DNA sequence: ATCCCTCTAGATATC
DNA sequence: GATATCTAGAGGGAT
């Protein structure tokens, strides 16, 4: 995807309402914290900045009086951090006009002729004005016609949502009129504001990882054989990228080396045998010994060993580090059926399936289960893994119900249930019992990531200051809505006075 | 106390393994 | 607290003989026994203490000179090298080598030997959670004969019993029934089982004694003792602890090449330009993005994970409704309140588990399991007792810690085209699924890789001939499936796949 | 639906 | 000081 | 080139 971000530098965005930030700053700020998502989320996109309303000219096409005023700041290519320096520090308002129409022109010019030798599959033109500029509608049709003919989006960012002059109230009527002719009535929501932009583009891009296709054959005994595909679906994400040793003084992964020595006082690696402890004593175990004795077990193995009642596979014994969610195979309609046939049999038998599970042959075998899920667009088998014998710890504790001396009463009963209603972080609505989610807790990005890419892209503008503090904003997310506190003010003070919690 | 490990004490025995019984 | 067992052998005049002439001889039988609970203690509780006493020989061998009590191994961890010696008495061919090294033919005052067991428990170093005795005889006679030494035999095993010893019994073979409480009733702990009868089937609970058991068997230990937090000052202290965990191969040990002894293993930097050495703080960690370095020292590093102090602190209450089964992230936690710390956390937690309970509310916090970890989502499901048949708790109560995902943890599917079923393929595949119903049970299964890898281990440090196979309980049983099922496999294909398909390929 | 400068 | 358990990094196959 | 697994190293608490 190639995007041009178009913005204007021109003098009616320089002066503004005092009790507000200008207009410019808002643009600024916004790009800026466009090109920090593009670096820090590396997916190849191309990205070029046009300014128009600068002293200088450079452009492709100079012509006479027109396509001036505007200068090709940036050519088309990979985000770095040169151009954040350069947005940063390099670009500063300007004193002329320009006719955005006329910078759309250039934007044309060079998303087409800086494409060719590679493919884009979306191509975007972004527009940051305020629409205070004095300009002549003379060309619009060949506009319209070549954006319909390249497939080339628009976006356009106002300084205020959709006490202005009439020629913003003017220049508001052609930009409505160009998004009707581009992309219909619904292209009414392709024009953005300043603020609203600011609110969706404040956090990082979250991490995101592409699941393999896991083909395999669902087997109920021998004869019936189902055709799957097996996508992972919920997993503990990690880093994309690990932290890399460097020397100190070079900066380089090269010049230092991680070595293993062995003492009983010196050692060499050719001088060891593996082995295993057996209580007290110590057995010698050849590697070579250990795989001819290891487990050896057919890979690709998706079969079910029998159904039981949900009730019976509680939650809590729930293993692994992933959901599997099993679908038919692709362009298969005889499976799709076989499959859904088996799904909606569970689902009103109220039944799940019991499967042993192995990713491969060189795969601990798993045992799993497999409980249906429908939905109104899809129907799927979701794969959990069992515990085993070996993985259950029975431990024992003291029964709270029938204590004596930790017994509430009914004053501290009453206390705590006022505390609950309280704390609600769920609300019912059209009183049929929908539940709206105050606080999803699904919806939000990791902070993990969101203060590891902080962190990095600080020390990258500034190499010689300290690590900033954690950004407010994170802090938000991560805690509940300000009514929820603010009306648990009340019971959390009434269980302080009734509960005596001492610290010994 | 019924249900107690002869071998381990202070942890019930744990009944065999078998897996799957058809009704 | 360190268990510790002896086993207490006798070979008085006749327990190398058989009423029939195919079975077990009482004294092998034993020995069976005794290293049936060597095998299973070592993959169990190998810090645990064992050891053998004979009584009834013509030598003697312990610290207090005692005629005709020999202590064939001391109270010591258990070892592959016990079990070698154990294995020479092992039926027939070890009996005359028992007859010949030891010897039957002299008597025996069971008061003393309570005494050398007594003085074996008091020489371990270590502290001893439970101090047990294990008898292993089938006559019972010579205190008839005698009742002088007989008075002194209860008189010793009331002393035993007041200073902490749990004295058994295991009855061997022996005509005419063991006779119980002619001698005995008293000696023993008698617990239960009081059983009048003389017992003509000469194994009580030898049957469980032979099972061997094959898992970790983990002691109950608090994974963290972190503190609730209603609020900035309403703090409680609760314990967590994990009911699952997912067992692992022992890691492999180094040994050097010829005289097999561990050797230890540290990893160090050097930097390749000169050869020396680099220390810890001589390095710089650094990462790449866009077209420019970065680069980090160790402490910054670490210091950006910091967000929360350990601990929990709670957000707010959300209907179980709200927490969908299908988005299960890592194995769930308990959550118990622990007295020791915050006195009055117990009443708080009661109260807490007893409202969420009856208005199905879950208490979702915020939980950092330690120092410089960025924070996770949790839920606290309230969990009731469960109580069995026979009064025993199956679930403790207190609250499930269920970790829930962010967006970063779930994944994009690929889109696919719903195909619903026909009502008359539905009522197949519900005869196919009520055919093949089963009752689960958590502890239905065992890891066949574990318990193969025990196996190999067991067979090469015990020389045996081959290793046992274990049975792979996870294989689906095809054969009794396709009995069950018959032709409702047959009419499902023929009513779902066409005469074309092949889905082998 | 995100598409754009937010995608 | 030893053991247990989560985390990080390293080695090896299919997609 | 990323995706996914099992294996083999560092590191914080519980007792």
């Amino acid at each position: 995807a190639a995007v041009v971000l178009c913005m204007d530098v021109g003098f009616t965005m320089s002066n503004s309402i005092p009790g507000i930030e200008s207009p410019f700053e808002q643009a600024k700020k916004v790009i800026t914290m466009f090109v920090q998502r593009q670096v820090f989320a590396e997916n190849k996109d191309e990205i070029a900045l046009v300014l128009f309303g600068t002293d200088g000219t450079d452009n492709p096409l100079s012509g006479g009086d027109q396509y001036q005023n505007i200068t090709v700041h940036r050519h088309l290519m990979l985000p770095d951090f040169d151009l954040l320096e350069d947005i940063e520090s390099k670009i500063q308002p300007g004193s002329q006009q320009a006719d955005f129409l006329d910078a759309l022109i250039v934007s044309m010019d060079v998303i087409q002729h800086e494409t060719i030798g590679k493919k884009f599959e979306k191509r975007h033109i972004e527009i940051f004005t305020d629409l205070s500029s004095r300009f002549s509608k003379s060309q619009l049709d060949i506009i319209i016609h070549s954006l319909k003919k390249c497939d080339i989006s628009l976006q356009f960012f106002l300084p205020f949502s959709l006490g202005i002059t009439e020629q913003q109230k003017e220049g508001l009527e052609i930009v409505k009129m160009v998004m009707i002719s581009l992309e219909g009535e619904d292209g009414l929501d392709e024009i953005y504001s300043f603020s609203e932009s600011l609110r969706k583009l404040c956090v990082f891009k979250k991490i995101e990882r592409h699941s393999i296709h896991w083909p395999c054959r669902l087997t109920i005994g021998s004869n019936l054989s189902i055709r799957i595909a097996a996508y992972k679906s919920i997993l503990q994400e990690r880093v994309k990228k690990t932290w890399t040793v460097v020397d100190a003084k070079t900066l380089k992964k090269e010049d230092i080396q991680k070595e293993t020595v062995y003492c009983l006082t010196e050692v060499l690696k050719e001088d060891i045998i593996q082995g295993f402890r057996y209580g007290s004593d110590i057995v010698p175990f050849s590697k070579v010994d250990e795989e001819q004795m290891k487990y050896k077990s057919e890979g690709k193995c998706f079969s079910v060993l029998g159904f039981c009642k949900s009730s019976q596979v509680q939650r809590r014994f729930f293993m692994g580090n992933q959901v599997l969610k099993v679908f038919a195979a692709r362009d298969d309609e005889a499976a799709a059926v076989a499959l859904s046939s088996l799904i909606h049999a569970l689902d009103d038998l109220d039944m799940v399936a019991i499967v042993r599970y192995a990713y491969d042959k060189r795969a601990n075998p798993q045992v799993g289960v497999a409980f249906p899920h429908i939905k109104h667009n899809y129907e799927c088998l979701v794969y959990v893994q069992l515990p085993f014998m070996e993985d259950l710890r029975q431990y024992m504790f003291s029964s709270l119900k029938n204590s004596k001396k930790y017994a509430p009463t009914e004053a501290q009963l009453n206390a705590v249930d006022a505390l609950i209603d309280s704390m609600s972080l769920a609300k019912k609505d059209e009183k049929t019992d929908t539940l709206e989610d105050l606080f999803p807790t699904t919806k939000i990005p990791n902070p993990r990531f969101q203060r590891l890419f902080q962190c990095l892209l600080h020390r990258a503008l500034h190499p010689r200051e300290p690590l900033p503090p954690i950004q407010q904003h994170i802090w938000n997310m991560l805690n509940p809505p300000a009514e929820v506190t603010t009306k648990s003010q009340i019971p959390l003070s009434k269980i302080k006075t009734l509960f005596p919690l001492i610290e010994a | 106390c019924p249900g107690e490990s002869l071998i381990n004490p202070g942890f019930k025995s744990k009944k065999p393994a078998g897996g799957v019984d058809f009704d | 607290g360190r268990d510790s067992l002896i086993f207490l052998v006798d070979a008085s005049k006749a327990m190398f003989e058989s009423q029939s002439e195919d079975e077990l001889t009482p004294f092998d039988m034993s020995i069976q026994c005794i290293q049936s609970v060597y095998i299973s203690k070592i993959i169990s509780s190998d810090r645990d203490l064992l050891a053998v006493v004979f009584y009834g020989t013509e030598k003697d061998k312990n610290s207090v000179n005692f005629k005709n009590i020999y202590v064939l191994q001391e109270l010591d961890n258990p070892g592959a090298k016990r079990i070698l010696e154990l294995d020479q008495f092992k039926g027939q061919q070890g009996q005359k080598r028992f007859q010949d090294m030891m010897g039957h033919g002299s008597d025996y005052s069971l008061s003393e030997v309570l005494w050398v067991c007594a003085n074996l428990f008091s020489d371990v170093q270590f502290k001893m959670s439970h101090k047990r005795i294990m008898l292993f005889t089938n006559e019972d006679n010579p205190h008839g004969n005698d009742s002088a030494k007989a008075s002194r035999a209860r008189t010793k095993a009331g002393d035993l019993r007041d200073t902490g010893i749990f004295l058994d019994l295991m009855h061997l073979k022996k005509p005419g029934g063991f006779d119980i409480s002619l001698f005995y009733r008293d000696i023993i702990s008698i617990a239960e089982d009081e059983d009048l009868r003389v017992h003509f089937e000469e194994s009580s609970k030898l049957e469980d004694l032979l099972r061997k058991v094959r898992a970790k068997e983990t002691r109950k230990r608090a994974l963290s003792r972190l503190k609730l937090k209603l609020n900035k000052d309403i703090v409680i202290s609760v314990g967590i602890y994990n009911l699952v965990q997912k067992a692992l191969k022992p890691p492999p040990i180094k040994l050097y090449r010829e005289t097999n002894e561990p050797v230890k293993t540290k990893t160090r930097t050097f930097n390749t330009s000169t050869g020396g050495l680099l220390l810890p703080s001589d390095t710089k960690r650094s990462q790449i993005y866009g077209s420019r370095q970065i680069i980090l020292e160790k402490e910054e590093t670490e210091e950006l994970k910091r967000f929360d102090d350990p601990g929990l602190m709670l957000m707010g209450f959300k209907p179980l409704v709200l927490l969908k089964k299908h988005h299960y992230l890592r194995p769930s936690l308990f959550v118990y309140p622990e007295e020791s710390l915050v006195i009055g956390s117990s009443t708080l937690f009661s109260a807490l588990l007893i409202k969420c309970l009856e208005k199905e509310v879950a208490a979702l916090c915020r939980y950092t399991p330690r120092r410089n970890i960025p924070p996770y989502f949790v839920a606290l499901v309230p969990q009731e007792e469960e109580l069995d048949d026979q009064k025993i708790q199956v679930t403790p109560p207190g609250f499930q810690l269920v970790f829930l995902p962010f967006a970063d943890d779930k994944r994009k599917m690929p889109f696919t085209e719903k195909i619903m079923a026909t009502p008359e393929q539905v009522g197949k595949m519900k005869a196919i699924v009520e055919k093949l119903r089963f009752t689960y049970r958590s502890d239905s299964f065992e890891n066949p890789v574990l318990q193969q890898h025990f196996r190999n281990l067991e067979a090469l440090a015990l020389d045996l001939m081959e290793p046992e196979q274990a049975v792979d309980l996870t294989l689906p049983k095809v054969e009794a499936m396709n009995k069950r099922l018959g032709s409702l496999v047959d009419e499902f294909k023929e009513l779902v796949y066409p005469p074309d398909y092949n889905p082998e390929g | 639906k995100p598409r754009g400068l937010f995608s």
